[PDB]
């Protein structure tokens, strides 16, 4: 009935769940943490999920989440796969989207130890992100390079100074 | 007796807060709100000391002093007469309103000019119901800037009840 | 603006035949009148237009245009078609851009893994 | 011809009205489209919880409160 | 200078073509209608895909259907436009040093005090046909 899935106890301090709600409390019985309902058997649970009140609680949680949350310059040459693994994924899912760059402040890190400098992060869907430290307060930060044409793409940075050789898979940034 | 605290790492625990702020002063209680949805704190707290002096001293000493996980902690501290007036002249500035109504009563706030229907109207805030009684007595249905103006009480049906006179009298006293 | 127009169009008339008479005039006279000759002066651009146009009139001099009604119509239809096509390209572009904005807004800029620390316009073409 | 011929009086009259209107009508209406191209509540809740029940407090502006 | 005249001519012709092309754009029927009839008079004439005709589209966008009176109107307007065009094309067919440069540039100094904004050559034409 359970489809062989292990439903962890409430106290086990979280393998991804199917429905991330139904638990077993400190006692034996089954619980739905949204609706705060106690169910005796897994069939009653499947009737709860197929019930109307659980849907209402899921939507109310949806709204509850959606309301809150002449100089010197640098040039980088990033190379990508040679049709080695990209042969299994070609379903026009952002495949047309080129790599993207953003300047991030080190004030926020997974470890939060030291900080105080910027990073020129570069990202592509499958591959892993990449960063480059920029101690200099400003370099190559130009002044109206082109003649003010407005296709924002992502931002002034990307259109202003990036090139994506998609035929060879080479991303240049300067 | 309670002080606000902000810019808190969600990784901070009530234990760590208590250990921090007991250095400054005895802390009666710490209300450090958690989101019970995510079991994740919101990054702010309320620290209630025993008296006011400890609260003020803690505000002075601990504001922008300490960095918890590089994050610099923040420590901070934490009914009147109204008249509707209709058919005003477009030549009447709010300051001219002030000069008009000051002789009648002292304004707790500034008047509010708004257009109904085209129709220039305003709300005038007096500190006294009796001074407003003077303003209505003299100014009601009176020609200013070559325009007849009407002065009455603003609706809430309007102000000027008996309980209104009593409790406004008390708030003044 | 009749003056400016007239001088632009005149220097454009001569500039269309020789290109040597103006380059001599500039050195002979020395007047801030022809300041539009440098690509710096905005009007210069429109100049590049006029000349081209005159250059065009020199194209079929000695040749008559014998377009018929039918043909003119067909042509205007094809032009319409073109405009529609261009419009479609613009649309598609807007779409792709939208996608990009979505993904950029939707990726973890905190998944850092750095290594080290520290003309494209003619390059964004093909040859 | 055959249609009009097979009409009644009222019918033929209304039809004529239509032809007339079509004749004396602006070629462009003030109500035409430009650039419309296609391609190709908890009711019982407040009574339970006690809300939406009018109540009054004298001390604050004789204010009204919708729930206890 | 004939160059200027012939220029203005080619430019006006361009303007007209652009106008009747904009028209054919907003409501393809204008051409379609016409073309269909033409089909049965001059058999050779190539006509668009039926789908285009029906959906009233030229490429991707299907345009709003217009009423008869307007279609005909614009067709007569385009008619006079094509008349103008034919005339200009005609006159054009019938129409088609340094010391002189400075010579004319000197006379261009004439009437310096002519305070007036002049934005009415291509705008009055573009406008004259839109
Ligand atoms: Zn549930
Ligand atoms: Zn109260």
């Amino acid at each position: 009935l359970s489809k062989g899935e292990n439903v962890p106890y409430t106290f086990q301090d979280e393998q991804v769940r199917s429905n991330p709600y139904i638990y077993k409390n400190h006692s034996g019985k089954l619980v739905c943490k949204l609706c705060n309902t106690m169910h005796m058997s897994w069939s009653s649970v499947e009737r709860h999920l197929g019930g109307k009140k659980h849907g209402l609680n899921v939507l109310r949680r949806g709204i509850s989440i959606e309301k809150s949350s002449g100089s010197v310059g640098l040039a980088i040459q990033v190379n990508y796969s040679s049709e080695v693994k990209e042969n299994s994924v070609d379903s026009d899912d952002k495949a047309k989207v080129p790599p993207l760059i953003r300047i991030v402040s080190g004030l926020e890190l997974s470890d939060t130890k030291q900080k105080g400098k910027k990073f020129l992060v570069i990202a592509y869907e499958p591959f892993e992100n990449i960063a480059i430290e920029l101690p200099p307060n400003e370099i190559l930060f130009s002044e109206n390079n082109d003649m003010d044409n407005n296709n924002d793409g992502v931002d002034e940075l990307n259109k202003k100074c990036t090139f994506w050789d998609a035929i060879s898979k080479l991303y240049y940034v300067q | 007796n309670t002080v606000y605290v902000g810019n808190i790492d969600p990784r901070i625990t009530k234990e760590q807060l208590y250990e921090l702020f007991i250095q400054i002063n005895p802390v009666l209680r710490i209300k450090y709100p958690k989101d019970k949805v995510l079991q994740a704190y919101q990054g702010y707290a309320f620290i209630e000391f025993y008296n006011q002096g400890d609260a003020q001293y803690a505000i002075k000493i601990m504001n922008n002093t300490v960095r918890l996980y590089d994050r610099l902690i923040k420590v901070r501290q934490v009914p009147i007469a109204k008249l509707f007036i209709k058919n005003l002249a477009d030549s009447i500035d709010s300051d001219q309103l002030v000069k008009i109504f000051n002789k009648f009563g002292k304004l707790i706030r500034e008047p509010e000019i708004f257009y109904l229907s085209k129709l220039k109207c305003a709300y005038v805030y007096f500190e006294d119901f009796e001074k407003a009684d003077l303003a209505i007595k003299s100014l009601n249905n009176q020609l200013v800037a070559n325009n007849r103006i009407t002065v009455d009480y603003a609706f809430k049906n309007g102000k000027g009840n008996a309980k209104y006179g009593d409790d406004v009298d008390r708030l003044l006293n | 603006s009749r003056r400016d127009m007239e001088v632009i169009k005149l220097t454009a008339r001569y500039y269309a035949k020789d290109k040597s008479i103006v380059e001599q005039m500039i050195s002979k006279d020395g007047e801030a009148r022809l300041n539009f000759m440098n690509s710096s002066h905005p009007l210069h651009k429109t100049f590049t237009d006029f000349v081209a146009q005159y250059k065009r009139v020199y194209s079929f001099t000695g040749q008559e245009i014998k377009k018929s009604k039918r043909t003119i119509l067909d042509n205007c239809f094809e032009r319409t078609q073109y405009w529609e096509f261009e419009k479609d390209k613009d649309r598609e572009h807007d779409k792709l851009v939208e996608l990009c904005k979505i993904q950029f807004a939707a990726i973890p800029w905190d998944k850092f893994t750095q290594v080290a620390k520290f003309d494209l316009e003619q390059m964004r073409l093909r040859r | 011809v055959e249609r009009k011929l097979a009409f009644t009086a009222n019918e033929r009259m209304a039809e004529m009205d239509i032809l007339t209107q079509k004749y004396e009508a602006p070629a462009y209406d003030s109500t035409e489209k430009e650039g419309a191209e296609q391609v190709d509540m908890p009711y019982w809740l407040y009574k339970l919880h006690g809300l939406d029940r009018e109540y009054r407090c004298e001390i604050c502006s004789n204010k009204v409160y919708n729930g206890r | 200078n004939l160059l200027e005249t012939r220029r203005s001519l080619l430019e006006e012709m361009e303007i007209i073509e652009n106008a009747i092309a904009e028209r054919i754009q907003r409501n393809p029927e204008l051409y379609y209608h016409y073309i269909q009839e033409s089909s049965k008079v001059f058999p050779d004439t190539k006509l668009p895909r039926s789908s285009l005709i029906a959906e009233n589209k030229i490429y991707k966008f299907k345009k709003v259907k217009r009423k008869r009176k307007q279609i005909i109107l614009q067709q007569h307007e385009i008619n006079i436009f094509l008349r103008d065009y034919q005339e200009k094309q005609q006159t054009f067919n019938k129409i088609n040093f340094e010391r002189k440069l400075q010579q004319l540039e000197k006379e261009l100094k004439n009437e310096d005090e002519n305070f007036e904004l002049d934005i009415n050559s291509k705008k009055d034409k573009y406008a004259l046909f839109s």
